[PDB]
């Protein structure tokens, strides 16, 4: 029973396999969905939370293993997203004109990150590899970076005269910031509204699974432009009304939690 | 490591026969054993 | 060399048949031939050892004969016989590893460790008793000069190459043909592979040919010849010419069409076969010629289609192969095999005693470079010492 | 030093991985962005140059190799692009009216071509193979094609009313005609404004680097509707600002020149 | 490829690849304007293409490129074909334009460009010339010495510059091999670039329709060669030269053959 130790383990191939772990872990685990206020206002109704959970009884999840919650939009929900379940699903809506903000979210929920604080009054900091990302919430994130040079001197920016730097986000709730490795970066930033991180990108996180409701699957988890990947809980509908994707999600969601995993954290 | 155990006068890189690869890699760093006063001759 | 195999064989028959309660009819002729080897042997010193760390002895040999005064053999006859023995047996042996350990340009077949030069004089000529092993008939018969011959299981007459040659090629490695090989021991597997699956050449057809060239002659050769090489059937991240970059290998296997395998001799074909799979025969050969084909599919379903576009990127990269393993052989030299331990014999005595390289063999006796240069010198020598090291294995394994 | 010949080549697997040719190339070679516009306008920065410039200088080129080339609009670059470095990266913003003209653009830089010219007004011309392709170029071309059977007669066209040709193109300063390769066609062209040449398709340029700013991947090189294909050297990236993306290029310009391998020609 | 080529002397002679060539290669005619002019006619193309057609260059493998003048042309040559032939008349005048002509088609150079006004340039062998095209480039060159100071000229007063180059759309300079020139350039209108000499193209072909041999292609004057694909002909018409032409063009390409260097629609190579 040994914690924060990592050592080898053996085993061999005359093995069988077990009993499936489906039909127990339906009992002993919780599915939390996170669908929009669109679709309780498409819908128009008070007990289809309920309707929806007896029929997930028919897939085997108990009726108070099942939650709801809602979130107005895909912005507020970038602000702080705490989710803490067993098995989270999201459902998103496209727009173009969010297809950053909901990129970014993405790269924040299906990976697992290690988030230090940050004072940027006192220090002036730097990127050391190609996961250690800058991640800052709230409410208007205006952030503004100014590159230094070896003798502490900025480059095409004045380290007093704020104007010159050089404005990465204008008003956003969510921003992930990746700037040049190896070099000390001076920031402004809205401290009163926005809260912002140094945060190291860690292995993923395979609790979560967001289905994009509409159109091709643009998401670009990887900063690198060179992966542009898919993973596995990255999945995709086409729709015209709710009802059906919420069925669509009960009758499959055996095939969602086959390709979702429980934290190694 | 072209001998016994590591050592940096016979460490080939930079590749760009075999035996005679090795040798003519390892001969390129007696010409430091030159000015490093480790020889006996001319 | 022709006395040290007799008296090794005269010492094992003595080890096997003098033991007690046996009878004096089974014992006679090999008790007189004990008696001869003693008769002929005491009167002479010899010296054994003085290079690398085998340790020079002296031997002396005053020994008594055995009296044919019984009918059957009791313990007082076999311990005479067996305290007698012991002594010839280990002299054998370290006459045998001061023999493996020398070499010489200059009439390897000539002998070395001079208590061998001894033993071959005229004196001691009188200790034969049969020259039965295959070595040594094979040494009688080349003395003698006649057609020999080894008998191998499996042999390693190929030294380990693995390599690739290019004949279509680009910095990127984006679209390739050539042919990849490995040759190793008695197997050949080799490989050509385009990653166009000959959509440019005529007929929708591409031609490979890998051509290898033994050092010695064989005959009577089975061989098993299959097709699709299993080592090169699956991906790969395989390195430039120049050793510099590296490019993918990602391979979907064909059948070879047209196939042709042709065991030549001095440019003269042979044998040759064509379109036929396992089992086959070659009765003299030293070049083999493996020509095969990659033939476009014509009628294509969908799943493979998908595979061969007509365009540049090839993301699945056509390949052929062929495995060719060498069963058995017989060869007019002397090799190493899957069956005997002479060459571990040998290497194993050298690596023990620390001996020096010589002239001739190469360090550690690595049998790649030893056989990528088979010059007659390195062949009466590996001959030379691979006999008297089974000779010595007759008496220690 | 054997030059127009193909010998064969040789090698083995018994060779060393050689130290890396990074930082080095890095020095001896050349880099050149192709940026639009709009991004020099949204910064209104006069010395962004020199400040990516000396960010690369940290990334290993020196201050000399890269170079800036702006281009004010993705038609008006596909007129005449003559690019001639040794590492090119272009930035392509998305825009669904420009779906064709900015794959026939991708089409043209990142595939290398064998380009004969074009006497509309004499000869009667033909594709051979399916990399045969017309490609033109100018400030507004207008192309008119008529098939021609046997007998040198027009099919569903008359070789003198201009009129009764099939219109292909319509005032578009780039284009790419496949047309029915094996027989015999008649042009119309205004020759005037553009120039029209014949060209056979080789293997990839390997030297540029095309980099969609927006939407999902739409570009399809090949001109056949079965591959559809997704290069290395073809990448995606979402966008709120420039200042971010130009940074993104330099924290992962070395993934780019992995990507992309120098000239074979 | 730095590996090496093989081969032997008993093998045969194989077959013809004239015959072969013309159906899988073009040909591009660059004529003047005079020409046509002279000609007075519309359809000599499509006769010269039925001429050809005999003589095996099918229909769609020839081309004829009009150009006004030698100077005109001179200005960023765009040869894109598999065979180049180029008619060039005599002028005294034009001597020397005409020689640079030459210099620049027939021989293959590598171009790096330059910036003047940021830094100061040399030459360092004999075949890194200085080639400056546009509408009328007149150059000055002042050459310094190692301590960035004039000889012979001043930096400031571009009148006391030596003038190379008046009003001239080709010119190639060569300067003094080992020092370091500043230059005075109308960068308006004429771009100079830096380029050295590689081997002959032998995808061009000059006819020199008028006087006698006067291109000296290399700036030596020491060799004065006279290449294969470096003809002349004496003329009254032009029907007769194109008749020429047509009649003796299978010796034309005999004296070309098809570059090796590589696939490029310029003049020139651009590596930066
Ligand atoms: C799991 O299912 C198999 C197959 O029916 C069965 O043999 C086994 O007993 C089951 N295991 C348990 C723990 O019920
Ligand atoms: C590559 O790295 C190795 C190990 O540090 C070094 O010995 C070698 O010199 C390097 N290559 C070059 C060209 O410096
Ligand atoms: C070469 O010419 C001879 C004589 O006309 C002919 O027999 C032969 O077939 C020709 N070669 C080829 C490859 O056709
Ligand atoms: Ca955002
Ligand atoms: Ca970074
Ligand atoms: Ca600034
Ligand atoms: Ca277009
Ligand atoms: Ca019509
Ligand atoms: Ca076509
Ligand atoms: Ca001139
Ligand atoms: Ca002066
Ligand atoms: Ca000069």
């Amino acid at each position: 029973q040994n914690y924060g130790i990592n050592l080898p383990i053996t085993g061999s191939m005359d093995t069988a396999y077990a009993n499936s772990t489906q039909e127990e872990t339906f009992l002993t685990s919780t599915l939390c969905l996170y669908y929009p206020t669109e679709a309780a206002t498409e819908i128009n109704d008070n007990s289809w939370k309920d309707t929806l959970s007896q029929l997930f009884l028919t897939k085997g999840w108990p009726t108070g293993s099942v939650y709801f919650k809602e979130y107005t939009d895909i912005a507020s929900f970038s602000v702080d997203p705490q989710l803490y379940c067993d098995y989270n699903v999201v459902l998103m809506k496209y727009d173009a004109t969010l297809q950053l903000d909901m990129s970014e979210l993405a790269d924040l929920i299906l990976n697992e990150w290690l988030c230090n604080p940050m004072d940027i009054t006192l220090y002036y900091y730097q990127q050391t590899d190609e996961a250690n990302k800058w991640i800052s919430m709230g409410s208007s994130c205006t952030i503004k970076v100014c590159p230094l040079n070896t003798q502490t001197l900025g480059i095409g920016c004045l380290t007093t005269d704020t104007a010159t730097f050089e404005e990465v986000a204008t008003a956003e709730k969510l921003v992930i910031t990746d700037v040049v490795d190896g070099v000390n970066h001076k920031l402004d930033v809205t401290t009163a509204t926005c809260t912002i991180r140094n945060c190291k990108k860690l292995g993923p996180r395979e609790n979560v699974a967001v289905i994009q409701v509409g159109g091709s699957d643009v998401l670009d988890i990887t900063a690198d432009p060179t992966t542009a990947p898919q993973t596995e809980r990255m999945m995709r509908i086409n729709w015209k009304k709710w009802w059906q994707v919420f069925y669509t999600v009960v009758d499959y969601v055996n095939q969602i939690i086959q390709a979702m995993s429980k934290r190694s954290r | 490591s072209v001998g016994s155990s590591a050592s940096a006068w016979t460490d080939v890189s930079t590749q760009i026969s075999s035996i005679s690869t090795q040798t003519s890699t390892i001969s390129r760093r007696l010409r430091l054993k030159e000015m490093a006063t480790q020889t006996e001759g001319m | 060399m022709d006395v040290l195999y007799s008296l090794s064989k005269t010492l094992k028959d003595a080890r096997d048949k003098i033991v007690e309660g046996t009878l004096y009819s089974n014992v006679s002729d090999l008790i007189q031939q004990f008696n001869q080897m003693i008769i002929t042997m005491n009167g002479n010193e010899f010296q054994t050892g003085g290079i690398g760390n085998l340790p020079i002895r002296n031997w002396n040999f005053d020994f008594g004969l055995l009296g044919t005064t019984l009918l059957n053999l009791d313990a007082n006859y076999v311990e005479t016989a067996r305290n007698t023995i012991d002594y010839f047996v280990d002299f054998v042996d370290n006459v045998c590893m001061d023999e493996m350990v020398r070499e010489s340009q200059r009439n390897g077949i000539a002998p070395q460790s001079d208590s061998l030069r001894k033993l071959s004089g005229i004196k001691f000529k009188r200790i034969n008793f049969d020259n039965s092993s295959e070595y040594i008939e094979n040494w009688n018969l080349q003395n003698r000069r006649q057609r020999t011959g080894f008998t191998f299981h499996k042999p390693n007459i190929f030294p380990y190459s693995a390599s690739f040659t290019l004949n279509r090629s680009q910095p990127a490695h984006d679209n390739l043909m050539g042919t990849m090989w490995l040759n190793a021991g008695s197997e050949i597997q080799v490989a050509g592979f385009d990653y166009s699956c000959a959509i440019n050449a005529p007929a929708n057809i591409q031609q490979f040919e890998h051509i290898v060239q033994l050092r010695r002659v064989l005959t009577t050769a089975t061989i098993t010849l299959l097709p699709d090489a299993e080592r090169f059937s699956f991906p790969r991240v395989i390195n430039s010419a120049d050793g510099a970059t590296t490019w993918y290998f990602n391979p979907v296997i064909l059948r070879p069409n047209n196939v042709e395998v042709e065991f030549l001799l001095n440019g003269q074909i042979i044998n040759t076969y064509q379109a036929r799979f396992g089992t086959i025969i070659a009765r003299n050969f030293d070049t083999i010629r493996l020509s095969f084909q990659l033939m476009r599919p014509p009628n294509m379903t969908p799943a493979v289609a998908a595979l061969f576009p007509n365009a540049q990127p090839f993301e699945h990269h056509a390949t052929v192969g062929l495995t060719l393993r060498i069963e058995s052989a017989v060869c007019e030299s002397v090799l190493a095999d899957a069956s005997k331990t002479m060459l571990a014999n040998v290497t194993s005595v050298r690596q023990e005693y620390a001996i020096p390289v010589g002239p001739v063999f190469p360090p550690g006796m690595n049998w790649t470079d030893l056989i990528t240069n088979y010059s007659p010198s390195r062949e009466d020598n590996l001959q030379r010492v691979f006999t008297v090291a089974s000779i010595r294995s007759m008496l220690v394994k």
